[PDB]
């Protein structure tokens, strides 16, 4: 019942600042020590802050004097300060449990992510549109122009989990476009609705639009 | 200051196949970790100190290496194995990562199913129509896609984007996306996708007619 939930992530200006958190629960948070590890956009993993036992902080050259990694025993929350952002700071952003029995150092538990963006670009929220046209159907959703990444596709408020896959965003020199698109029986559909739920938490968007035939 | 290189940086193995893939270090290193990152999820850890399995990670994985050159072996390769595998080391100065092995398992090859869609009344009102096609679960990866806009191939304004290995089923997915003004969109009348995969010598092909 190990778990780790991230949050705190969006989007900054260039040398502005932000605070992550990280929430755990399922083991005690105070016998273990706690690392910070980003994923930049093309995939590299980058080891950003450590906080062990007793104390002691560590952190890489290329955040040093920026970051400051913090622990609250009490309701089990780690923390990373961010400050003097720069845009090679963008990142989906995890926090980990440390192996506790090892010759060396390792890492046994990731959440799921919280995800930053440094950038002068702005805000956008997204544009839905219905993908609508045998004895199976392929329906679809376009989610066109936001900024920042991510958005969050459901069908029929998750109801559907087979037959739906997301293609992941391309970037389009300031804007964000993503397709999404699920599969049902000829009998289903249109005689029944299906709807994609999309989800921008950047701009506090939260849309659901009908798949309609033609 | 201590960089690993992995190699190779992609591979494939077919199900029941023993793999092994590589980590060279820039110098020596204490111990060496390895972590699996499938596709949509967080790394997760197998292998600590060189060579011990971490808990609830199958047997078939194992660890071994010394000095500046470490491996990852995986005795009879299974679906739930497509992964990316990242190895990482600690010493006096520790905490950098290689960049990962992408490891595909080999399965049935499988045509697209291939999907267009006309732009939508909501796009047109605003003076835009994107025409949207989906060729879905095929293998192998390799593909391509032409558009044709009356019968004439179309290169300018077109956006691609693929998914990874589905850890389920173990095929690929590919999105195309043509945008254009409505007025551009209005001046003609055939709109055309076609899909070149090497499960076919003709290529597989979707139309509509605006106007139908
Ligand atoms: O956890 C870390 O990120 C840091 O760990 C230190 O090692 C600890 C280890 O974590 C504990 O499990 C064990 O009980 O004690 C060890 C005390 O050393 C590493 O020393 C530290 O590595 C680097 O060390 C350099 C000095 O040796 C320092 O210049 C680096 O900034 C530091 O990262 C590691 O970061």
């Amino acid at each position: 019942e190990v778990k780790l939930v991230e949050s705190g992530g969006g989007l900054v200006k260039p040398g502005g600042s932000l605070k992550l958190s990280c929430a755990a629960s399922g083991f005690t948070f105070s016998n273990y020590a706690m690392s910070w590890v980003r994923q930049t956009p093309e995939k590299r993993l980058e080891w950003v802050a450590s906080i062990i036992i007793g104390g002691n902080t560590y952190y890489p050259d290329s955040v040093k004097g920026r970051f400051t990694i913090s622990r609250d025993n009490a309701r089990n929350i780690l923390y990373l300060q961010m400050s003097s952002l720069r845009s090679e700071d963008t990142a989906m952003y995890y926090c980990t449990r440390r192996v506790v029995v090892t010759k060396g150092g390792a890492m046994d538990y990731w959440g799921q992510g919280t995800s930053v963006t440094v950038s002068s670009a702005k805000t956008t929220p997204p544009s839905v549109y219905p993908l609508a046209p045998n004895s199976m159907v392929t329906l679809g959703c376009l989610v066109k122009g936001y900024f920042p990444e991510p958005v969050t596709v459901t069908w029929n408020s998750g109801s559907l989990s087979s037959g739906v896959h997301t293609f992941p965003a391309v970037l389009q020199s300031d804007l964000y476009t993503l397709s999404s698109s699920v599969t049902v029986p000829s009998s289903t559909w249109p005689s029944e609705t299906v709807t994609c739920n999309v989800a921008h938490p950047a701009s506090s968007t939260k849309v659901d639009k009908k798949i309609v035939p033609r | 200051q201590i960089v690993l290189t992995q190699s190779p940086a992609i591979m494939s193995a077919s199900p029941g196949e023993k793999v092994t893939m590589t980590c060279s270090a820039s110098s020596s290193v204490s111990y060496m970790y390895w972590y699996q990152q499938k596709p949509g999820s967080s790394p997760r850890l197998l292998i600590y100190d060189t060579s011990n399995l971490a808990s609830g990670v199958p047997v078939r994985f194992s660890g071994s290496g010394s000095g500046t050159s470490y491996s990852l072996t995986i005795s009879r390769m299974e679906a739930e194995d497509a992964a990316t595998y990242y190895c990482q080391q600690w010493s006096t100065y520790p905490f950098t990562f290689g960049s990962g092995t992408k490891l595909e398992i080999k399965r049935a090859d499988a045509a697209p199913t291939v999907s267009i869609f006309p732009p939508s009344s909501e796009q047109l009102t605003s003076g835009g129509a994107s025409v949207v096609c989906f060729l879905n679960n095929f293998y192998p990866k390799d593909i391509n896609v032409k558009w044709k806009i009356d019968g004439s191939e179309r290169q300018n304004g077109v956006l691609n984007s693929w998914t990874d290995q589905d850890s389920k089923d173990s095929t690929y997915s590919m999105s195309s996306t043509l945008t254009l003004t409505k007025d551009e969109y209005e001046r003609h009348n055939s709109y055309t996708c076609e899909a070149t995969h090497k499960t076919s010598t003709s290529p597989i092909v979707k139309s509509f007619n605006r106007n139908g």
